[PDB]
DNA sequence: TCGACGAAATATAAAAATTTAAAACTAAGAGAAA
């Protein structure tokens, strides 16, 4: 992780060459959707950037229409454009801990967290950094089990984030 | 046998569910098996079912044969 | 402390697996996911009450799935008494609990090149085995096998392969490690024989197979007719509230049952005393516990 | 597309309101099967409307295996009358449905080893154990049973409405994944 | 000795409803050893 900060902070690229730099997918890899998985709302002061966690590509429609599982298939709760699309999600040797799955195990993982990014706009869901896993991930945790924690220093640096950004 | 499938046809016309009355008489059967002959015995004969609701025959073979083995 | 609790948990975790692992012959990295998807039970609150055999045999099962292997879970039950379907349903059971995601395939290719060596080996090793994955891959194809225990399939195309070509084995003899049902084998064999012209049996299949269409798996062929022959509207949805409505509950509602039921809801009393008779009899001391 | 799911079964309990005990309910049984060591509960079995619904000594009754949701609601009405006419007040309210069943055929052959690699997030495909797949779908929670024969089972929704629903959102799926 | 059928075992989704482990999780208790 720090050999990467200070090799890209050595820090920049080719312009105008990004629009391109999007290339084939094979079938096969995990890949990584923004923020519109079913719903696409005002998250609150955006920076999660690709906000959800990876998923499987089985088909392809187009060369700016890929098929992955996300939801149920009614009403077209299965394809997205490129544009909302992302390729790498890999190295568990420098991001040793895996992607907590359900409440019980958020329960025993809570007390191991590295940031909190923003609340859900929808009713009151809390969107998070956990420890030692890639930041592409995100970790959704609800107040059933945020009670557990050492929450008061985080929404104190969501609050100053708030500050900086607005 | 079929003069098995009689005797149970008459147990099951004399009287209700007797479950453990025809497995202590039988020491070779279980509930599963008789629960399996109910089901495949209350679709496949609706004339009988019918028929041994509106018989009731008098419990004349239960008793005496209680007595034979045990 | 609470990270003193963890380190015994997992050392006995690992023995066990490592004890199964030193009769099941896995290779290490496949005990060390296993072990790893252990600790990934024990954060998701592990299912106690439940045998130790049982979630370390699914997590070396998943374990063995991840990457393309031949174990099977009889191997994984093969102690003179283990009862190897508890054990599936216990990996039914974590496969949600767990979350399981990139899910791998199931293709009984690789189930070839461990059961040759067994039964109906060869000089080279390359004649039956590359016949039964090159019939295989193009039975597969035609939408046959579908949910029918790779194992059987795999027997079966290994006799298929023996049958074409030459070689002087029992038939019976494959049923000590297939473990396969002789009903379901040749129901799977002259299936096969019913979907192939047998043009050159007795030489060499056909090198071009190719069969687009035309075949149905044989339970399409049961049940899609539904019998024995020998994007709608919303409004055509009715809702089932107005069934539960048209029966009414009300207090006073105790006499709308009248279909001869009122004479015959409970045993008559007058036969009460000759049900006690047997009852007294028989079901005397099953009340008594 | 015209197909319409049949309503096969239904799992539907109501609660009499009343702390009994069940000895006394089967001493007086025309059709009962009970075994005191096992549980305290009674199955009963009555030939019409062909249902075996379960009653508890906590005073509560799972009526299950109608075909019909009248059919139902008539046999829990009926048991009510028989468990007044015993020895019991225990009063008929508060009927709620669990779960409904449904099989149909979609007539057209689905391909089953491409839908367990594609849906395997809502699916769980296992040759060695059952051969069919299980779908299961979260919105809304109906758990289908996927075949290649066609014939799926359609557990999981306490309504009708929600049943149709289901099958008019998997019937797109079933219509990628056909068979040429 | 190949074909012909019957039938329990599972999933399945609920509501339930008494007993049985049963394996993480604490907590003494000894034994080291600078």
């Amino acid at each position: 992780i720090q050999t990467k900060e200070q090799l890209e902070h050595a820090e920049m690229e080719t312009n105008n060459n990004q629009r391109r730099k999007p290339l084939l997918l094979n079938i096969g890899d995990h890949v990584l959707v923004h923020r519109d998985a079913y719903f696409k709302k005002g998250a609150y002061m955006k920076v999660q950037q690709i906000y959800v966690g990876p998923f499987r590509v089985v088909k392809k429609i187009n060369d700016n229409a890929y098929e992955l599982d996300l939801n149920s298939h009614k009403k077209k709760h299965r394809v997205i454009n490129v544009q909302f699309l992302k390729k790498f999600v890999y190295r568990p040797d420098a991001y040793p801990k895996n992607k907590p799955i359900s409440s019980t195990e958020r329960i025993k993982r809570a007390h191991e967290v590295t940031a909190l990014i923003g609340i859900d706009t929808t009713h009151k869901t809390y969107l998070c950094h956990m420890q030692d896993v890639d930041p592409t991930l995100s970790v959704e945790y609800s107040e059933a089990e945020f009670c557990q924690i050492p929450e008061r220093t985080r929404r104190s640096i969501l609050a100053n984030f708030r500050q900086l950004y607005e | 046998t079929v003069e098995e499938m009689i005797k149970f046809y008459k147990a099951l016309s004399m009287w209700g569910t007797d479950f453990n009355l025809i497995s202590q008489l039988y020491p070779y059967r279980s509930r599963k098996q008789v629960k399996a002959k109910f089901v495949n015995e209350e679709k496949k004969r609706p004339i009988l079912i019918e028929l041994a609701l509106r018989s009731k025959l008098p419990p004349n073979f239960d008793e005496y044969c209680c007595e034979i083995k045990k | 402390s609470a990270l003193e609790s963890r380190e015994a948990t997992l050392n006995n975790a690992r023995r066990k697996l490592r004890a199964v692992s030193y009769a099941l012959h896995i290779p290490e990295y496949i005990t060390d996911a296993a072990f790893q998807w252990y600790k990934l039970a024990l954060a998701n609150n592990f299912v106690q009450g439940r045998r130790s055999q049982n979630v370390i045999a699914s997590c070396l099962y998943v374990a063995c799935r991840k990457e393309k292997t031949h174990h099977m879970l009889i191997d994984f039950s093969s102690r003179l008494q283990v009862s190897v379907y508890s054990i599936g349903a216990t990996f039914l059971k974590m496969v949600k609990k767990l979350h399981i995601t990139e899910l791998p395939l199931a293709d009984p290719s690789l189930f070839i090149q461990h059961f040759a060596e067994k039964l109906d080996l060869a000089d080279k090793k390359i004649k039956v085995v590359k016949d039964a994955v090159k019939l295989a891959q193009r039975m597969s194809k035609d939408w046959m096998f579908e949910g029918r225990r790779p194992a059987g399939i795999a027997g079966a195309c290994i006799l298929l392969a023996c049958r074409m070509n030459n070689l002087r084995r029992t038939h019976t003899e494959i049923v000590a490690v297939s473990h396969v049902a002789e009903e379901t084998l040749q129901q799977r064999l002259n299936e096969f024989k019913n979907t192939k012209a047998a043009k050159l049996s007795v030489q060499k299949f056909r090198e071009n197979d190719v069969e687009d269409g035309e075949a149905r798996p044989p339970s399409f062929v049961k049940n899609r007719k539904k019998e024995r022959k020998i994007p709608r509207n919303l409004h055509l949805l009715p809702t089932t509230d107005t069934y539960l409505s048209k029966v009414s509950d009300d207090p006073d509602n105790l006499e709308d049952v009248d279909d001869e039921e009122l004479n015959a809801h409970l045993l008559n009393e007058e036969a009460s005393k000759l049900k006690e008779r047997i009852w007294i009899g028989l079901n005397a001391d099953f009340l008594l516990e | 597309s015209g197909i319409v799911p049949t309503l096969q079964n239904i799992v539907a309990t109501v609660t009499l309101g009343c702390r009994l005990d069940l000895k006394t309910v089967a001493l007086h049984a025309r059709n009962a099967e009970y075994n005191p060591k096992r549980f305290a509960a009674v199955i009963m079995r009555i030939r019409e409307p062909k249902t075996t619904a379960l009653i508890f000594a906590s005073g509560k009754m799972v009526v299950t295996g109608a075909k019909s949701e009248d059919d139902s609601k008539l046999a829990s009405r009926k048991y009510a009358r028989i468990i007044q006419k015993i020895g019991f007040a225990a009063k008929f309210t508060d009927f709620k449905i669990q779960n409904i069943v449904g099989s149909c055929d979609v007539k057209f052959p689905i391909r089953l080893e491409g839908l367990a690699f594609s849906h395997g997030t809502f699916s769980s495909y296992e040759p060695e154990l059952f051969p069919g797949l299980i779908y299961r779908m979260v919105k809304p929670k109906i758990v289908l049973l996927i075949f290649v024969s066609g014939k799926i089972v359609l557990t999981g929704a306490k309504q009708r409405e929600e049943i149709y629903q289901a099958f008019e959102a998997i019937y797109p799926v079933l219509s990628e994944f056909r068979k040429m």
